[PDB]
This record gives structure tokens, sequence and C-alpha cells, in this order.
């Protein structure tokens, strides 16, 4: 089946950050050391700033914004630069909706940001693949569950949001949808492997259940207002990919009938997958050539398997239709998750820049 | 069967 189109997120634009003053000022005090013995490691920091802030948007620019992450949790550890701390200095970021800049007098603000650009990036990698190859969907698949793992950390460690675009209402937006993005990488997988039709019904009806989420923050007045024209573009796909896997969801419950050798169940979950594949053709009005192919494909399976069916049953089987209401639905199957974020792993932190000062 | 194949794959 063609491939849907993904959603992915813009990376803030930084401001200012001037650490050297501050730091500087802190270890003649607090330290008793001369300032210019740490000329050499203020440098590494300040160069990985404006490589982690000017990234490359490749899969290194997530070791990047990682590296410079974990180095902020280092130097905050060693000097106080958080909100109301000694050596605090003016962290100023752009906000994604408004373009207008923000400044906190807060080296959390800083990291708040960093993380936020680690999980935006990610959704880039994630939707920038054509997903044909299965190591493909593979990399989309773990790249939206980073992103929604970043967004997710975001959302906990910082509760009071510094910006409006990293309140938790917008941040649990970003992590239901990327994550029904990363189960319909998963979905992917499971129809390219042929595994058994009930299962990949409930892995599509989990891919219902999370844009259900997306859709329902999107249409909180709260958030269309901030978003603007973005929540009517990201919702008109969310809308229509709602329908589309509770169609893909019914076509396979169908086929587990057939598999069950209940013809007339099948006919009732064809139609049913038909009638909500419709609904999506009709909500996908105006939408790339990338959604139409993937419902055009879609369509050929469901219409020939649904006149297949009823064909069968009017003439050989003459097994009872039942209305869709009398038959239980099917319960999603979550099995991706928010992947966790560890800041300070050695590993893709190395060396503490500032180990030298104790 | 299968879903102890897609757990490891998720990751």
């Amino acid at each position: 089946v063609p491939r849907m189109p993904m959603i992915w997120l813009d990376l803030k634009e930084a401001g200012d950050f001037h650490f050297q003053p501050a730091v500087k000022k802190f270890v003649l005090k607090n330290y008793g050391e001369n300032p210019e013995a740490y000329n050499e490691e203020l440098k590494k920091l300040e160069l990985l700033r404006q490589n982690a802030v000017r990234v490359p948007r490749d899969f290194e620019g997530c070791s990047v914004l990682r590296k410079y992450l974990g180095q902020l949790h280092y130097l905050q550890s060693r000097v106080p630069m958080g909100s109301g701390q000694e050596a605090a200095v003016p962290v100023t970021w752009t906000e994604i909706f408004s373009g207008k800049s923000v400044a906190h007098e807060d080296i959390k603000y800083e990291q708040a940001c960093i993380l936020y650009n680690l999980g935006a990036l990610h959704s880039m990698l994630g939707a920038m693949d054509k997903r044909v190859s299965e190591e493909g969907m593979k990399v989309s698949c773990t790249h939206f569950q980073c992103a929604a793992g970043a967004f997710a950390y975001l959302r906990e460690h910082f509760p009071q949001a510094y910006s409006v675009d990293m309140s938790r209402q917008i941040l649990t937006l970003n992590v239901n949808l990327m994550l029904g993005q990363a189960q319909e990488c998963l979905l992917e997988k499971s129809m390219l492997d042929n595994r058994k039709s009930f299962l990949v019904a409930r892995i599509s009806a989990q891919v219902v259940d999370y844009y259900k989420e997306a859709c329902r923050a999107l249409e909180n007045p709260d958030t269309a207002s901030l978003l603007g024209r973005i929540q009517k573009d990201w919702k008109k796909l969310v809308q229509m990919k709602i329908y589309y896997f509770a169609a893909v969801a019914h076509l396979h419950m169908g086929k587990q009938a057939e598999e069950q050798q209940k013809f007339g169940e099948r006919v009732a979950y064809f139609q049913s997958a038909l009638d909500k594949l419709n609904e999506a053709i009709k909500l996908a009005k105006g939408q790339p050539d990338t959604v139409q192919d993937a419902l055009r494909f879609t369509m050929d399976v469901i219409g020939g398997k649904y006149n297949s069916a009823k064909k069968d049953n009017d003439f050989i089987y003459h097994e009872a239709v039942p209305a869709l209401d009398t038959l239980q639905p099917v319960k999603g199957a979550p099995l991706v998750k928010p992947l966790p974020v560890n800041p300070t792993d050695p590993a893709v932190t190395g060396p503490d820049i500032f180990a030298k000062l104790v | 069967e299968a879903l102890k194949q897609l757990a490891e794959w998720v990751s």
C-alpha cells in the first residue's frame, strides 16, 4: 500500500545565552580559581551551542543536541544558573507560533528548548523517509517514538511552560500525534509481514485511538487560536486518517470473519470499511497525491473484497448480515512508546567539559 | 506469536 505523508514539527530559533561572563565570575568567588584557566572549556561549550542551535537536519544532529543537553546538566550541577540562582543569565528563544522572542534567566529554559528541538528534529527524520523498505519503516517508527519521548520528558520535568508552544496541552497533542505516526509505521510493518488479520486490526484500531486524541486536542478552542492555519492543516489530515485507519481495521476484521467462516459477518465488516473509506476520501479533498494514491489503492482492496463477499453470501452461503452495532468493537494494541530520554548518558555526552571545576 | 517479534521491532 502507498504510504501516507507524516506531520513534522519545526525547530525553535535560539537567541543569546551569555554564560561566559557569569561562569568566570562564579569560579572566582566560589571556587577560588583564576577564571582564565577555563577559556578552552568555555569555548568548547559555546562551539557546542552554536552547532546545536544551527544543527544539521540529519541523524547526527540528534547526537549533537543530546550532547549539548547533557553538558548543560553538567554545567548547572557545577554553576548555579537556574531560576533565581546566583549565576543565572538571560536565555532567549523564539516561540514557534508567534515568532516572538521570550527571555528567561534560567538555564532550564535553554534545556527545554534544546529538548524541544530534539523531538522536533526526530519528527522531521521520521517524516522524511519514503518507508518503502522495512528498514526505512523501522527508522521512522523509532524516530517518532523518540520525538514522543522528548515531548513527554519535556512535559513532565518542566511542568510550568516557559512559552505557550511548550504548554502541557500542546505537548500532549505532540506526543499523541507522534505515537499515532509511530503506531502507523508499525501498522505498515505488520501488513508487510502478512500477520494475522485480527492482530493487524488491533494495531490499526490503536492508530485511530491516538489520532482521535490528537483531533480532540486540535478541536479545543485554545489550541486552534494559537496554532492558526496549522490547526486547520493538521486536523484535515488527522480527521481523514481517523476514518482511513478505521476502514483498515474493519477490513481486517472482515478477513478474520472470513477465516472464521462467518460470511454474514464478513459482509458487514467489509461494508463498514467501505463506508469509512468513502468518508476518508471525502475528507481528503485537496490533499496531495500521496494521500490520494493511498486511498485509491485501498479502495481497490476494499471495493473488490466487499463485492466478492456480498456475491458469495447472496449466492452460496445465505448467511445473515448483522448490523454493525451488534458486534464488539476492536480494542487497540498499544505497541509504541515515548522512548525514554536519558540526558546524562556518558556515551552520548562524552566527558564532562567542566570536570576540572571542583 | 507475532507480537513478541514486533515488540523488539518497535525498538
